[PDB]
């Protein structure tokens, strides 16, 4: 099927582009219902939780915003009290009540019923022995549990988690012990990054804190003695933050799942809805942007294009904010349609050197490419280069047929350049060809495939369609259009399957066609299964609207061959009888 | 490296 401009157009119409946007800020976790309900359950139950999602989602900002709205009972005062001159314990009193117990003791069961063991052990034998380090150490206190303590420690070192012993010259005492993140988060929330616990080697010590209440201030190797610090009942909720991959290290520890029961997973995409466009606008305004309707619409549509889905939008608020900040500079402080389009263009320019070199090499004939005419056994497939920002390029492919003993040879795979999935695609094509053409017994052909100017590894199955049509062309002696690039995976039954990076692929063929001078007949054949992924850039949409570029969507390899060879498989003088006649020719050459 |  031909894809009209109207079928390809995906962008949001803009009405009153320059009108200022006025919208209220959305709640924390907008469009992230799964993660929000997980966190609500963790808050309601006192459970430890982990926030999981790809980088640049805004996971940290959403979490701190949501925790800021919570309310708990005012946290107890928290202190170290000495039970001896070599031993300390962590104590909670009701709030504000340690400043009284400090004055009392500075009177060198009075009404501090919980502070007993400190006082009991505070008894006598200075008078009994003339024996010449003893007053309580307040770690924390606060006025209200609204908002609760919220401690985000990105740097999960033992001293930052557990506190430190200072040494006043050597000795030490209760009064020289500094609190850590764990102490500051009591009655509230400690937030840590999974990657920092791994990188800092503090995961085992952290588990000992949560499982056993072992919280040991960091000491030093010199100090001729230390204090014993008694374990204490931990009163805190821990929320870990990280990527799926940051967690996988931790997840192989059975203790991880035991301690962190509540998974709060962010979706990498939201529905592309009016409500999520509106929420994005209110979010950008709350960040301080001066947003026009046109600037909101373009950012919203760039989020859809980022997701490579007409119906979804990229959920990475941090990535949308960074693009908006570059737009705001190009707009002199105003976030407009133009400033967004021009920020996108300047990103591509700043990463274009590789493509400028490639396009110059094609123009000079140093890379041999055809974008017009016809040739047997040759096709432009499409690839993306595996370095950000993943530019697409045509990849010239040849198929040559000789009389032989049913061999399909991938030259790139035999030379070691082709990966396992690339190999799988060649095997799959072999299975299709052998089973499709059985009249002579096993295929009377040896077919060799080569990516002609490929010096580097190729992986993926998306050149399967180009490889199969090249192969059929070589068998039947079928001239194929070189003005249409081909992308698609094939199954053993000859059906065309979805491929990745379809926008980069299409745009990369358009870019080469344009650099060599558009003929008016160039285009791409791609999988019908990718229609929902097509969010093509303005310049390609306008070329298709102008009749200067053409998109074809297919379901079968044979539908692709019919377009490339300019004929039907049947209505015979069709391609199928030419393919059969080529196989009969090869079979005769192969026997006597 | 390229990717199809």
């Amino acid at each position: 099927m031909r894809l009209s401009y109207e079928a390809l157009e995906w962008r949001t119409p803009i009405e009153n582009s320059t009108e200022p946007v006025s919208l209220p800020p959305p709640p924390p976790f907008f469009g992230q219902e799964r993660a929000r309900e997980a966190l609500e359950l963790a808050i309601r139950g006192g459970f430890h939780a982990y926030l999981v999602g790809p980088p640049s989602l805004g996971k940290h900002e959403a979490l701190l915003a949501y925790l800021s709205t919570q309310s708990v009972e005012t946290p107890p005062d928290l202190l170290y009290v000495p039970l001896s001159e070599r031993k300390v314990a962590v104590l909670t009193l009701p709030s504000g009540q340690e400043i009284h117990l400090a004055e009392a003791v500075e009177g060198l069961f009075q009404r501090f019923p919980q502070a007993r063991a400190y006082l009991e052990a505070l008894r006598a034998r200075y008078a009994e022995t003339g024996e010449p380090q003893w007053r309580p150490n307040l770690l924390t206190s606060s006025s209200s549990g609204t908002p609760p303590p919220i401690v985000y420690e990105p740097y999960a070192t033992a001293p930052r988690l557990f506190g430190r012993l200072d040494y006043l010259v050597w000795s030490t005492n209760v009064s020289l012990i500094r609190p850590g993140a764990v102490h500051r988060a009591q009655g509230g929330y400690l937030i840590l990054d999974a990657l920092s616990l791994k990188r800092e080697g503090t995961w085992e010590a952290f588990k000992r804190a949560l499982r056993n209440g072992q919280v040991e201030p960091v000491t030093e190797p010199q100090a001729p003695a230390g204090l014993e610090v008694e374990p204490f009942p931990i009163q805190m909720q821990v929320i870990l933050v990280g990527t799926p991959e940051a967690f996988e290290g931790l997840e192989e520890d059975p203790a991880f799942s035991e301690l962190f029961r509540i998974r709060a997973e962010f979706s990498p995409t939201l529905p592309a809805s009016p409500e999520n466009c509106t929420a994005l606008g209110g979010w950008l305004l709350a960040q301080g942007f001066q947003l026009t309707q046109g600037g909101l619409t373009r950012l919203y549509d760039e989020a859809r294009r980022m997701a490579e889905q007409r119906d979804r939008m990229d959920a990475r608020l941090v990535e949308i904010r960074a693009l908006a900040e570059e737009a705001a500079v190009l707009g002199g402080g105003l976030l407009t349609a133009e400033s967004v389009e021009q920020a996108i263009a300047a990103r591509e320019h700043r990463s274009f050197l590789s493509e400028e070199e490639f396009l110059r090499a094609v123009q000079e004939g140093v890379i041999r490419l055809r974008t017009t005419g016809r040739a047997v056994g040759e096709v432009n497939s499409l690839v993306v280069v595996e370095a950000a920002p993943y530019w697409g390029r045509p990849a010239r492919l040849t198929a040559r047929a000789a009389p032989g003993r049913d061999h399909l040879i991938s030259i790139d795979r035999e030379a070691g350049l082709g990966g396992q999935i690339f190999h799988k695609a060649v095997l799959t094509l072999a299975g299709y060809l052998r089973s499709r053409y059985i009249e002579h017994g096993s295929l009377p052909v040896t077919i060799s495939l080569a990516f002609e100017q490929n010096y580097v590894s190729i992986e993926g199955d998306a050149a399967g369609l180009a490889e199969l049509v090249a192969a059929l062309s070589a068998i039947g002696n079928l001239p194929l259009r070189q003005d249409l690039a081909v992308t698609g995976a094939v199954d053993q039954t000859g059906k065309v399957l979805a491929v990745g990076a379809i926008n980069a692929k299409v745009e990369g063929f358009f870019r080469v066609c344009k650099a060599l001078g558009l003929s008016g007949t160039q285009g791409v054949i791609l999988p019908e299964a990718n229609l929902a992924n097509l969010t093509l850039r303005a310049e390609v949409l306008e070329a298709v609207r102008a009749g200067q570029f053409h998109i074809y969507a297919v379901e079968t390899a044979e539908q692709a061959l019919e377009i490339l060879a300019g004929a039907r498989m049947e209505g015979f003088r069709g391609l199928q009888e030419k393919i059969r006649a080529g196989l009969e020719a090869f079979a005769r050459l192969e026997e006597g | 490296a390229v990717y199809a």
